[PDB]
């Protein structure tokens, strides 16, 4: 028995951005085909988003917030776009509350969403893309 | 899903790219990834590069972000400058689109600056005024302040600019002692400061 | 079905590519005083040819004051079927539940390594009832060691991590709220697990008067349910017929007792039969100031002797134990410092001879101090020597003085200091800094004056270790009171490939050859000092094998022409796989071009392959295509067909990133 030396280990850590993940797979919100007075809504379709691997600190005062392309007819809702015409996307949060787009990030581990469609009226196919945006503080 | 590799990214002055890694762990997804990076104020800036600004990730698959410099030396070398890097992963798919942007912080760090980055957040003073609070930060570092307690209640976070000030509300019936946590270089909130007012 | 945690199913294990191999390391010795010199070559070469693996060892000494000498050769394979492996040759055994011995024969024993860092070492199934769906979430000390949810029916959850001694894993099912306290010896084994170590060939040993008889060491440790652990062997031989049985058990909270009966039937070289026994106790326990006590108890019968004691030669050659008390204690007192007590005691069969050896120590991290006190009692009554050594080895590192953002190379400097009193009047203090010095971290300065209080000679060292691109070296000089020595030592690593011979540092069994042609002085990320070749291929020391590896080049060190188009790659290497990460390397002019096709920006989505160079990009926004390894002439092809002709002036080349407007046809 012989003494040896002192051995030093070297390193950092550092933290990660939570990772997204919708619980209906590919980021895909299918809403299926297509009111009495304009501002009625459709029937709810919900979506999940799960903001995963990251620890509670980081994914506590991330800054949520909505972009997407507004309609002509209604500024704060989300614009379709053989399409329908007339017609939008809407975002309402889990308490029942419409979610505005193009707003200012505001403070909300997993987030529920619905869709539901508001008539700004004719059928057809609408596609509308939406930009959820997360700044880390 | 796509997570970055860290949560803000420090620019040295005078280095010519710093990286950031792009990850993907889903292995049946196809995620185009768009990047660009805007000025403090939420505007887009050709003043920083990130190169590739358009690429497929396919599978398991994490590539590195290259943010080339393009300022010419015009920023100032006394204090700290923000910049906001922006990543979109759009999902190479009547159906919603939907399109995740990570934007994270991008201090450009001058080289030489008197204060080292540790001793940098007690330097932060208080100034207590009616129905607000004002936040002086002497040091030329951005101080990001969060959990702040004035009191036994909590105010919001905020992002005091260096040599300069910021305000948040202030209840009337707050504590008068003031407490906060501010996080450092690699995204760890610092051990509980007391606050010193001024 | 479910698959365990961080499964690799066996589809994806890389055997390696048909590369040979060749590990040197030289090492010199100029002791003056009439001054000799020393030299001992050491060679370690290899042929990985389909999934077999050969090796070879040879070693050249040299004397100033030449003979090549043979040592090992083995033919190491990975059968994955049976997670086994097979070291045809030379080699060794495990040595787990009897003794290691070197032999040269076959030998087929499972592997370890192949299995999941989760289900490794011992961590007790959990079962039970789940009725309806439920989330099942084991809390051990307030943590969420396991947080899954469970389908209706019976649930079995065998993935949980090793987490050693700790504590009682308290299952929470949504709610019959049931405790699975746990403890751990090496020697048990989770719930179905089985190892096995069938081994044959010849005795092999240092010794020279050793003879080398026929063996057979068959071993086998059969996990249980309910936390028992059958575990046998038998080490037949020609002359030396051993039959190990023994049986461990998880008693929970007082602890894990492990005990195993050895009878051996030796005949000593005077052809003499001696029948003995062994019986052996290992004891486990822990968090009771969490004092992880560990017992260990060997006691044996006259007559039990080893394999390495009946293998001696005949009678013209030229006193067996009998108890082994092995005492353990390891308390912490607060949050830094933590107290050890080690413990050994013997008996020797006809004589009083006791060979105690008491070990204490008190080891702190005060701030960035790391001061360790220890004392020893290395007691011998053949020598009836006490020999007790108080040592006392203080750590002060420069960053403990020095600012955090300060560019001074005496950042990364570390004091020290080693007191050693031996209670007899003998002092030995060495106080030295230590600390890397070259920009990557490479070299590796070790200045550390000393002296010694009786002779009161003064002790001088300063080694310079530099762990470079292509090999590591290293001049150390060390001086004395009348001793000089001047060290210098070679090493690194040969690996001729397929594409060429690239050198490297010295390889660590797998290996991962990168491949970037074109790209010349790149660090890969994570190493420190490993460059590319001016090839472009470099060497990895090692990587971790039957996992997922993570190989990246550092983009900064990247010239100002190669551009990369994925800079990380993973690779899944086999034991002794030389496994090629390939990269593509994009040489030529970056280019920002703002497309542009009828006085409309082209739509977003397109795709812009050029002809002349083979490069690609799809169109970001506003026509802001990004293209690397184009030249400074050449036209696009805008596919969403249209060709867009662009000319660049010779200063482009200096540029790092020239921006341009060319429209599309």
């Amino acid at each position: 028995t012989l003494p040896g030396g002192n051995m030093q280990f070297q390193g950092v850590i550092i933290a990660e951005t939570c990772r997204i993940e919708a619980g209906d797979k590919q980021m895909t919100v299918n809403m299926g085909q297509i009111f009495h007075a304009v501002g009625e809504d459709s029937a709810p379709v919900p979506f999940v988003i799960h903001l995963r691997e990251c620890s509670t600190v980081v994914s506590e005062r991330v800054g949520v917030a909505f972009h997407g392309v507004a309609d002509g007819k209604n500024p704060d809702v989300l614009s379709v776009g053989g399409i329908a015409t007339n017609i939008g996307v809407a975002l309402f949060d889990d308490e029942g509350n419409l979610v505005p787009i193009n707003r200012p990030p505001a403070n909300w581990t997993s987030l529920h969403f619905i869709a539901k469609y508001r008539a700004t009226v004719t059928g057809g196919i609408a596609n509308a893309q939406a930009w959820f945006s997360l700044t880390y503080q | 899903g796509v997570a970055l590799g860290a949560t803000r990214v420090i620019y040295p002055a005078g280095q010519k790219q710093e990286q950031l890694a792009v990850t993907n762990n889903d292995e049946n997804s196809t995620y185009l990834i768009q990047s660009w990076v805007e000025n403090a104020d939420g505007v887009k800036d050709g003043r920083f590069i990130v190169t590739p600004p358009l690429f497929a990730m396919k599978g398991k698959k994490e590539n590195t972000l290259r943010i080339l410099d393009a300022t010419n030396n015009q920023l100032p070398q006394d204090r700290e400058s923000l910049f906001w890097m922006n990543v979109k992963a759009i999902p190479s798919m009547n159906t919603l689109q939907l399109a995740i942007i990570s934007r994270i912080k991008l201090y450009y760090r001058p080289a030489k600056l008197a204060l080292p980055p540790d001793q940098a957040a007690e330097k932060l003073r208080f100034r207590r005024s009616a129905n607000s609070l004002t936040l002086i930060n002497p040091t030329p570092y951005y101080l990001t302040v969060t959990e702040l307690n004035a009191g036994t209640r909590v105010l919001e976070n905020a992002l005091v600019p260096p040599m300069g000030e910021s305000t948040v509300k202030l209840p009337s019936d707050a504590g008068s002692n003031i407490t906060y946590r501010t996080i450092n270089d690699y995204g760890a909130l610092t051990p509980k400061m007391t606050g010193v007012m001024e | 079905s479910n698959r365990a945690r961080g499964y690799i199913p066996p589809e994806l294990w890389d055997p390696g590519i048909n590369a040979g191999l060749l590990n040197y390391n030289f090492s010199g010795n100029s002791v003056q005083n009439g001054n000799s010199h020393y030299a001992y070559l050491n060679l370690q070469s290899g042929l990985n040819i389909g999934a077999w693996r050969l090796r070879d060892n040879t070693t050249w000494s040299y004397n100033s004051s030449n003979k090549w000498q043979h040592i090992n050769t083995w033919l190491e394979r990975d059968i994955i079927p049976l997670r086994s492996r097979l070291t045809l040759g030379d080699g060794y055994t495990q040595g787990d539940i009897f003794d290691g011995i070197n032999f040269r024969g076959a030998q087929l024993a499972s592997d370890d390594n192949m299995l999941p860092d989760s289900q490794r070492g011992f961590a007790p199934v959990i079962h039970g009832i789940a009725r309806g769906t439920a989330q099942v979430t084991i809390k051990q000390n307030g943590y969420d060691i396991y947080n899954s949810t469970v389908p209706p029916g019976p649930f079995t959850i065998n993935d949980i991590y090793a987490a050693g001694n700790s504590g009682d894993l308290q299952v929470t099912i949504k709610t019959q709220i049931f405790t699975v306290p746990y403890s751990s010896v090496p020697l048990l084994q989770r719930e179905g697990h089985t190892r096995y170590s069938i081994t044959a060939g010849e005795y092999r040993s240092g010794n020279a008067q050793q003879e080398k008889p026929r063996f057979f060491q068959s071993t086998l440790l059969h996990g249980l349910p309910a936390g028992w652990t059958i575990y046998g062997g038998t080490q037949l031989a020609d002359r030396y017929r051993a039959f190990n049985f023994g049986i461990g058990k998880n008693m929970g909270a007082l602890g894990a007792l492990s005990v195993d009966m050895t009878q051996a039937n030796s005949t000593l070289p005077d052809d003499s039969q001696h029948d003995g026994q062994s019986v052996r106790f290992l004891y486990n326990k822990s968090l009771n100031g969490t004092n992880i006590q560990l017992v260990g108890y060997r006691y044996s019968t006259s007559g039990y002797f080893n394999f390495a004691d009946t293998t001696y030669s005949r009678m013209n050659g030229y006193y067996n134990k009998r108890g082994k008390l092995q005492l353990t204690v390891t308390q912490q007192l607060g949050r830094t410092s933590t107290l050890y007590l080690s413990g050994s005691h013997q008996t020797y069969w006809g004589t009083s001879n006791v060979d105690e050896q008491f070990q204490a120590g008190l080891n702190t991290a005060f701030e960035d101090i790391n001061w360790t006190l220890s004392y020893s009692l290395t007691k011998n009554a053949w020598q009836k020597g006490r020999d007790q050594m108080l040592a006392l080895n203080v750590n002060i590192p420069f960053s403990h003085w020095l600012r955090s953002d300060s560019k001074s190379q005496w950042r990364h400097a570390s004091a020290s200091y080693s007191m050693s009193h031996d209670l007899n009047g003998r002092m030995t203090n060495l106080a030295g800094v230590y600390g890397t010095l070259l920009e990557d971290n490479n070299l590796s300065y070790s200045v550390q004056t000393g002296y010694a209080g009786g002779n009161s000679g003064s002790t001088g060292y300063a080694t310079l270790n530099y762990r470079g691109g292509y090999g590591n070296a290293n001049i150390g000089y060390s001086h004395s009171d009348d001793i000089k020595q001047l060290y210098y030592g070679v090493s690194g690593g040969v690996l001729a490939h397929a594409n060429g011979v690239t050198l490297g540092q010295p390889l660590n069994d797998t290996v991962v050859l990168v491949k970037a042609p074109g790209a010349k002085d790149a660090k890969v990320e994570n190493q420190t000092g490993v460059r590319t070749d001016w090839r472009g291929y470099a060497v990895l020391p090692y990587a971790t094998e039957y996992r997922e590896n993570r190989v990246a080049l550092d983009t900064n060190t990247l010239a100002d022409n190669v551009d990369l188009d994925n800079a990380v790659a993973n690779v899944v290497p086999t034991r002794g796989a030389i496994v090629r990460a390939e990269f593509k390397a994009r040489v030529g002019i970056k280019l920002l071009m703002t497309l542009t096709h009828n006085n409309k920006p082209l739509p977003f989505g397109a795709m812009v392959t050029s002809e002349s160079s083979q490069s690609s990009g799809i169109v970001a926004d506003n026509g802001q295509v990004y293209l690397s390894g184009m030249p400074l002439a050449g036209k696009v092809q805008v596919k969403w067909h249209c060709v867009a002709n662009y000319q660049l002036p010779p200063e482009s080349q200096q540029q790092l990133l020239t921006q341009l407007s060319a429209e599309c046809r």
